[PDB]
RNA sequence: CGACUCUCGGCAACGGAUAUCUCGGCUCUCGCAUCGAUGAAGAACGUAGCGAAAUGCGAUACCUGGUGUGAAUUGCAGAA
RNA sequence: ACCAAGUGUUGGAUUGUUCACCCACCAAUAGGGAACGUGAGCUGGGUUUAGACCGUCGUGAGACAGGUUAGUUUUACCCU
RNA sequence: CUAUCCAGCGAAACCACAGCCAAGGGAACGGGCUUGGCGGAAUCAGCGGGGAAAGAAGACCCUGUUGAGCUUGACUCUAGU
RNA sequence: AGAACUGGUACGGACAAGGGGAAUCCGACUGUUUAAUUAAAACAAAGCAUUGCGAUGGUCCUCGCGGAUGCUGACGCAAU
RNA sequence: GGUGAACAGCCUCUGGCCAAUGGAACAAUGUAGGCAAGGGAAGUCGGCAAAACGGAUCCGUAACUUCGGGAAAAGGAUUG
RNA sequence: UAGGAGGGCGCGGCGGCCGAUGCAAAACCCGGGGCGCGAGCCCGGGCGGAGCGGCCGUCGGUGCAGAUCUUGGUGGUAGUAGCAAAUAUUCAAAUGAGAACUUUGAAGGCCGAAGAGGAGAAAGGUUCCAUGUGAACGGCACUUGCACAUGGGUAAGCCGAUCCUAAGGGAAGGGGUAACCCCGGCAGAUAGCGCGAUCACGCGCAUCCCCGAAAGGGAAUCGGGUUAAGAUUUCCCGAGCC
RNA sequence: UCGUUCGUCUGACUUGGGUAUAGGGGCGAAAGACUAAUCGAACCAUCUAGUAGCUGGUUCCCUCCGAAGUUUCCCUCAGGA
RNA sequence: UACAGGCGAGAGACCGAUAGCGAACAAGUACCGCGAGGGAAAGAUGAAAAGGACUUUGAAAAGAGAGUCAAAGAGUGCUUG
């Protein structure tokens, strides 16, 4: 069942990405019941709709170059 | 344009009405001849030239 | 309504019929002439056993640039044969449909076999595609009628 | 060049829709209608294509007012 | 030059207006039949005897003909066999067949009796370095 | 680093288009227009400033 | 025997010629003289319970009013 | 000179050149035909459009079997 | 990566009929004619000898009591001065 | 900037990133050009020279009235 | 963000995508990319195409000259 | 052969004559039977379902194999050429009649910020959003879509147009013109008169009109929320400004 | 049009919008280049069914008769008397 | 006396859907061009929709039975074909 209006409208409410948006693959059955922004913010605080973390772009190993540059 | 003057708005209103398909009760009509809107228009087919 | 040929005993024969279907033409024509004349049961088999990419249709008329395959040695030694997959799954519900048709007569589905199969071409479907320098040329489609008729085998 | 690169750049309007005939032939740096001859006084008309002149002759439109002046000549323009 | 390379660029004559049958053409390759001739026989090795085995009347390391590791492809020979001097038609494993001299062998290059000094063991795979594996043990430890 | 756009449909980056780029209290950054320097008055016979008249945009 | 090709007939297709039509055209003839600043011709936009075109009409908008005829409209519903 | 066409008849300098003429090898560096074999096989050096320059000619536009430079080389999937 | 095979989709140029050769004669270079050689179903993928292959009512040349651009000491005129 | 040590003398280790020289012809250079076969030695250029013109004037447009150079005037406009 | 002179190339973060019909096989001829022993332009009209040089620091830098250049001449060394 | 003439065959009308036809006309099909040397004709059978033929006179848009003929259809070529740039997809699960192409998750990758990101100008004009889908279309496919169908959506004192001028354009009087049309400084009681006063009048009138820029000049707005689709500053909340 | 390799890159530079010049006219750092895939004279309609000594085609049967490439003249030689 | 326009009439040895006006039909329409302008195609069920109920196979379009009709093999681009 497609959830393209909720990948949308999921960005759009967590204020992030498309490609950061997660919707718990167990239920789709509710998050495709839920098609407004109300019922998607409920679905947040639920737990069924997270952000995933930002992937890692650590400088350690800029930090430790230019200190090995000094 | 996001900046169209009312007289392209007012004109362009009309050739929305001017594209719908036929009303189904003009088929059973006495003595027809229309069998579609032949004067349909498509967006990415037909400019308007305006 | 009526089909080319009339069946060898009308009330003890079962009948199908399909127009404009969108398949090849060329293809399925060479599916009935490998479906001519078979039990059908063993048509049934047969071509799902085509449509499985296991056993090969011969093609004997249409046939210039088919490449070989040794699937189809014993029915076309020079072993020119491919594998219409939409021409079988089109004509598998063809031979389906006449199957349940029987059914409802009441024949002995068992001992039915494939009496007749005709395919035949129909009113062509337009397309355009578009070649160097500016010009189109026509780019159609050959949908073909199917038509079918099963009967009951005799001594 | 001459051709497909050249086509892109169609994209400033030349004519525009004249407001006397309502044809797309308003040639706008120009200031005049290129069909029915706008802003002029008298409609463009010519003698070398009687095809242009009948698609705007007479007729060709409600003519909201002539087509009742025949049945206003008929009992002769009486109001009581 | 514009459509290929590796080709016959003039494929004959306008006359005759035909290709000749003498003209390159591209096709199979190999799997022919052949029959090479005049090829002489070094040594039989005869399974059971102190004539089988790769050990000359110089070298004495006590080796059997087949390389180490076996001969690439076709596997240890312990059968009878026959050495030959140059190549032998077909890939490894292939069946041919010995055929008497159809000639009258005269020259000196058919006379000379052969009489070998060693017979290479390494193996045919790789860079061999030792003769016999033993030998290969022996030197790692 | 969250790129910006414009809040008008002046798309081009003309002398009174000027952009200032501000930090909101949404923790997003956007543009705020400001107006184009001003020169001030001047004095006509030795062209130097006038005192005590801030340089604005004459309206 | 069989496949392929050529070919004949029967039947089936594709295609819309012919045959019969025709609220249309063309041609000839006759009668009359009637656009517009009291805003014409043309154009645009609107307008129906269910309408896009064409036909009609103009915020009184597929019509208002008088007269004439005299029981309808019509594809559906409805008030009548 | 005869029987003799089985076999072979080369690498290079300069020229677009066939031809030519040198260097060297060689047993030998013979001649030829095949739509002056061979451009849906190549190349495009010459020639043979349009640009341009010099010279002679013509009053001029222009010409040159005079010289120089730059100048698109399309298609096979059919039959054999 | 294609080309090859497979599923699906699926055109066009072109086409008098068609397609094996030698010699002869012939509109003087034939797939058809004459005399010979031969000639055994049906397909697969290449190739570029041929079909004086396709593209184009030859631009080279000539004919035309056809033009056109240009020139001038051509013929007849003309704005302007 | 300098040094000691170290490595299978490898070190702008990938990426990025001039081949050099001796000359001749042509055009001084920079620039522009036949969109879709010619980017050049062609065109332009500054430099040099020449010619007309002092306003009732020179070159030029305009069917006519009138107009461009000229918001100008010889260290300028105009034609080569 | 890193390297780097650098909005070069190469790689990653936010944001966006895996959309260009897929399955099997690795034959010839192709299109694009490479590598080659000895020789090093003999090839060809022609060094066409490719290879080679390429950053930086230090040194050195010819003829000719309009005395401004030539010049990043050429020729060497170093680089982790 | 080029050519000429005679006699006939055939198509469609008109004036006449003789007829046929729902017990089957016209047309068309046939391995059916014949007549004529031949153009052509007569009969038989089938489909067909309403008109038609013969003879005399006479009339004509009257007979096709070509014209690289015109319109329409159909072939062989041919299931052939082909679908190949932009690195790349893989696995479970869900939906579904049907999954290499839909959706979720996971993994591998690319764009690498002068982007394959976020927004605009011109241009398009409803493509935006939701729900549904028989066909057609998306050069394979599809449950899917920028497709088809029914609905919905664009909120401004502050963002722009509107206002002012630039190059320039149109013009009132006039000059030209056969007339459309062409000239704007040519100076004309000039288009406009203005301002203080109306409890009215006085003074001034000078290079004298309109149009022309969503990149020039320019009265004023910021933050946070909110929708399936509007808004950053258009709606709501707060606080301002002209 | 695509790929690599190239030219220039503070300038006689690259470019959007507005605006001016329209066909024997415009505009041209000059190639007869450009003026809407058209330029040694655009495109649209009309005069127009332009003219042609030239190419191509020119529609049913039978019967009968049945030739010429020669004279003369012509801006006449592919033609006509 | 004139009269391819307009309004209203009448007739025809005319055309019979590739014919006749370009247009028998939502024809100067759809569509093309920036613009001047260019510009088609498209008629026939049956007497009457009586336009195919329903059963069954199929995911569905449809098929096979059935039914309406004088005939549906006249079954919504449907007279013959
Ligand atoms: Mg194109
Ligand atoms: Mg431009
Ligand atoms: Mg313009
Ligand atoms: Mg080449
Ligand atoms: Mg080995
Ligand atoms: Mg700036
Ligand atoms: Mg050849
Ligand atoms: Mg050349
Ligand atoms: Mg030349
Ligand atoms: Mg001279
Ligand atoms: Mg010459
Ligand atoms: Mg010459
Ligand atoms: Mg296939
Ligand atoms: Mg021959
Ligand atoms: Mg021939
Ligand atoms: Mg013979
Ligand atoms: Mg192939
Ligand atoms: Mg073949
Ligand atoms: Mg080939
Ligand atoms: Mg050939
Ligand atoms: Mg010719
Ligand atoms: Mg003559
Ligand atoms: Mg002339
Ligand atoms: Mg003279
Ligand atoms: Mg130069
Ligand atoms: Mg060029
Ligand atoms: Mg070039
Ligand atoms: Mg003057
Ligand atoms: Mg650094
Ligand atoms: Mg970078
Ligand atoms: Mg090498
Ligand atoms: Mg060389
Ligand atoms: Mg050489
Ligand atoms: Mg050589
Ligand atoms: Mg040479
Ligand atoms: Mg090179
Ligand atoms: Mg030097
Ligand atoms: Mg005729
Ligand atoms: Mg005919
Ligand atoms: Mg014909
Ligand atoms: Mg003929
Ligand atoms: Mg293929
Ligand atoms: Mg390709
Ligand atoms: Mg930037
Ligand atoms: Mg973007
Ligand atoms: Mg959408
Ligand atoms: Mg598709
Ligand atoms: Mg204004
Ligand atoms: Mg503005
Ligand atoms: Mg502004
Ligand atoms: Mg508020
Ligand atoms: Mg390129
Ligand atoms: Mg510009
Ligand atoms: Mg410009
Ligand atoms: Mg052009
Ligand atoms: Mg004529
Ligand atoms: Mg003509
Ligand atoms: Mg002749
Ligand atoms: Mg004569
Ligand atoms: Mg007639
Ligand atoms: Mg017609
Ligand atoms: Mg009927
Ligand atoms: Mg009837
Ligand atoms: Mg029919």
């Amino acid at each position: 069942v497609s959830l393209k209006l909720q990948k949308r409208l999921a960005s759009s409410v967590l204020k992030c990405g498309k490609g950061k948006v997660w919707l718990d693959p167990n239920e789709v059955n509710e998050i495709s019941m839920a098609n407004s922004r109300q019922n998607i913010r409920k679905l947040v605080k639920d737990g069924f709709i997270i952000r995933k973390p930002q992937k890692i772009h650590s400088r350690s190993r800029a930090r430790r170059a230019h200190e090995a540059k000094q | 344009p996001s900046h169209k003057t009312f007289r392209i708005k007012q004109k362009l209103a009309k050739k929305q009405r001017q594209n719908r398909p036929i009303p189904y009760w003009i088929r059973m009509r006495t003595d027809n001849t229309i069998r579609y809107n032949a004067k349909r228009r498509h967006w990415r087919r037909t400019k308007l030239g305006f | 309504v009526k089909y080319s040929t009339d069946p060898a005993n009308p009330t003890k024969s079962a009948k199908a019929m399909g127009r404009d279907l969108r398949v090849h033409f060329k293809n399925t024509r060479e599916t009935a002439f490998a479906l001519r004349k078979m039990s059908l049961n063993k048509a049934k088999r047969y071509l799902e056993d085509v449509l499985a990419h296991k056993q090969a249709i011969p093609f004997r008329r249409y046939c210039r640039g088919v490449g070989r395959t040794a699937q189809v040695k014993n029915r076309q030694p020079n072993g020119q044969g491919r594998w219409p997959a939409k021409s079988a799954k089109f004509v598998l519900d063809l031979l389906k449909n006449a199957e349940s048709n029987a059914e409802v007569k009441g024949l002995d589905v068992d001992a039915l076999y494939i009496s007749h199969i005709q395919v035949n071409q129909a009113q062509k479907q337009r397309r355009r595609t578009y070649r160097a320098h500016g010009r189109i040329n026509p780019y159609m489609s050959n949908p073909c009628h199917i038509e079918l008729i099963l009967s009951e085998k005799e001594e | 060049t001459k051709g497909t690169g050249s086509f892109g750049k169609r994209r400033n309007k030349t004519h525009t829709l004249c407001i006397r005939c309502g044809r797309r032939s308003f040639h706008l740096q120009k200031s005049t209608c290129s069909s029915c001859g706008y802003p002029a006084a008298r409609i463009r008309k010519y003698n070398w294509s009687v095809k242009a002149i009948r698609r705007k002759t007479t007729g060709t439109g409600r003519m909201r007012y002539m087509r009742h002046v025949p049945r206003r000549f008929k009992s002769n323009f009486r109001e009581g | 030059t514009h459509r290929g390379l590796r080709k016959v660029a003039c494929i004959g004559a306008w006359h005759p207006a035909r290709v000749s049958y003498t003209v390159a053409r591209a096709g199979q390759n190999g799997y022919h039949h052949r029959t090479e001739m005049n090829k002489k026989i070094y040594k039989m090795g005869k399974s059971g005897q102190e004539s089988h085995e790769a050990c000359t009347e110089f070298d004495r390391t006590e080796k059997d003909i087949t390389p180490m590791g076996g001969f690439p492809h076709y596997g240890v020979v312990k059968g009878d066999y026959l050495m030959i001097k140059g190549c032998c038609v077909g890939p490894k494993k292939r069946v041919v067949t010995l055929r008497q001299s159809l000639l009258k062998q005269t020259s000196r290059l058919a006379l000379e009796e052969i009489k070998l000094k060693f017979i290479d063991t390494s193996s045919k795979f790789g860079h061999g370095r030792f003769q016999t594996t033993d030998e290969k043990q022996k030197f790692y430890g | 680093v969250q790129r910006l756009t414009y809040r008008k449909r002046h798309s081009y980056a003309t002398k009174s288009n000027q952009t200032r780029v501000v930090k909101t209290p949404g923790g997003k950054l956007v543009y705020q227009y400001t107006k184009k320097r001003a020169s001030g008055p001047k004095c006509p016979v030795t062209g130097k400033k006038i005192q005590g008249i801030p340089h604005l945009r004459p309206t």
